[PDB]
């Protein structure tokens, strides 16, 4: 679509935007509040998936001060919705029932495969992305983290699998040097106290 | 915990810890 | 030997740190980690695995 | 090359003294062993079972 | 000193093979003592052996 490619992230972010009485939910509607009033002006940490979501909003935080604060207008759209993308992180950093925020993950990971379509065949089909670094780096990031996110989401994942995988991969590096110092470089029997004297 | 913030000795298996240290000097 | 006596029952924990502590559990460890890190190559396996 | 030569002298005398001279597998060998005969001809003086 | 006194060649091999034969197949006293055992006269030629 060239430069409406533009106009296909702004529809992934309008697809985000798809997706009560205590202040999480009042401050997800100020930032959704925000993000209306942004796109018609300009025109925890304990989990690995809040480790994606927080820096979703790091990210696309830098990418709206990036753009919007610094069909050309589609270059402001689509840097209008990075606001509505840190709203949905948002308000998953919370995931409070796990069902108010089931549909916005849906809706999250489905706008993410669909600009991970979109931005990911866009340098392929004509348009070009290296030229504003500033401006066309954030949306790929969110995307690239909101895909890492339908994969840690799906699957359970969360820092227990990481720590087991880490040492399952010292574990075997360990039986790997065990291995090289008793055939190569000095035997267990000899190194270690003989016992039993 | 209950344990201190302090190293384990290395010699009361094996001597060969004692190898780094003339090849380093 | 009653000044030997009387600094024996003072000291009582610097001879224990000075007989057992001091170089196999604070020097010792520290000595042959930095030399283990001056030696083998800036590799993963050689830098935290192996040791 | 230091730590080497050590380890290809022990493996070339464990070739010989081990592998080729006397053996030790694991698992069910009863059929080849007559040791247990002098096995059982002394329990008596071995520790009181238990 | 600790490293010279220290089991040999003969001492160690006496001590994996005497630990298999009169301390790991000789939990056959258990099976014997199920099965059948007089024990004590079972030295010599009792030929129950």
């Amino acid at each position: 679509p060239w430069s409406s490619v533009l106009l296909g992230c702004v529809a992934a972010t309008y697809l985000r935007a798809a997706g009560l009485l205590c202040w999480r939910h009042q401050r997800l509607a100020l930032t959704a509040a925000a993000y209306g009033m942004v796109a018609v002006l300009t025109q925890s940490v304990s989990t690995v998936a809040g480790l994606l979501l927080t820096t979703t909003i790091v990210v696309s935080l830098y990418g709206l001060f990036a753009a919007v604060f610094a069909a050309a207008g589609l270059r402001r759209l689509a840097a209008g919705g990075l606001l509505l993308t840190a709203a949905a992180s948002h308000g998953l950093f919370d995931f409070p029932n796990p069902t108010i925020y089931s549909l916005l993950n849906l809706g999250f990971v489905a706008a993410a495969v669909l600009q991970s379509y979109f931005l990911y065949i866009a340098p392929a089909w004509g348009v070009n992305v290296n030229w504003d670094t500033a401006l066309w780096g954030p949306m790929y990031g969110t995307a690239f983290l909101g895909l890492v996110y339908g994969l840690v989401a799906l699957t359970k994942f969360d820092w227990s699998s990481v720590v087991d995988a880490v040492l399952r991969v010292a574990c075997w590096f360990a039986e790997l040097t065990m291995w090289f110092w008793d055939t190569f470089v000095w035997k267990f029997s000899w190194s270690e106290k003989t016992r039993r004297a | 915990n209950s344990l201190y913030f302090v190293f384990t000795q290395l010699n009361q298996k094996t001597f060969l810890s004692y190898w780094l240290l003339p090849v380093a000097g | 030997g009653e000044r030997i006596w009387a600094w024996r029952n003072r000291s009582e924990n610097e001879r224990w740190f000075w007989e057992v502590f001091a170089w196999d559990r604070l020097i010792f460890p520290i000595l042959v980690i930095v030399a283990w890190e001056y030696l083998v190559p800036n590799h993963l396996v050689w830098a935290v695995l192996a040791p | 090359r230091y730590t080497v030569p050590f380890m290809v002298i022990s493996g070339l005398f464990w070739m010989i003294h081990t592998w080729i001279l006397d053996p030790l597998p694991n698992k069910f060998r009863r059929q080849e062993f007559i040791r247990y005969r002098r096995e059982m001809l002394h329990v008596a003086s071995k520790l009181n079972f238990r | 000193f600790s490293t010279i006194t220290q089991p040999d060649t003969d001492l160690i091999a006496r001590q994996e093979k005497g630990t298999l034969f009169w301390d790991i197949w000789a939990d056959f006293l258990v099976t014997a003592a199920d099965y059948y055992n007089v024990n004590v006269a079972a030295l010599s030629t009792i030929k129950a052996e």
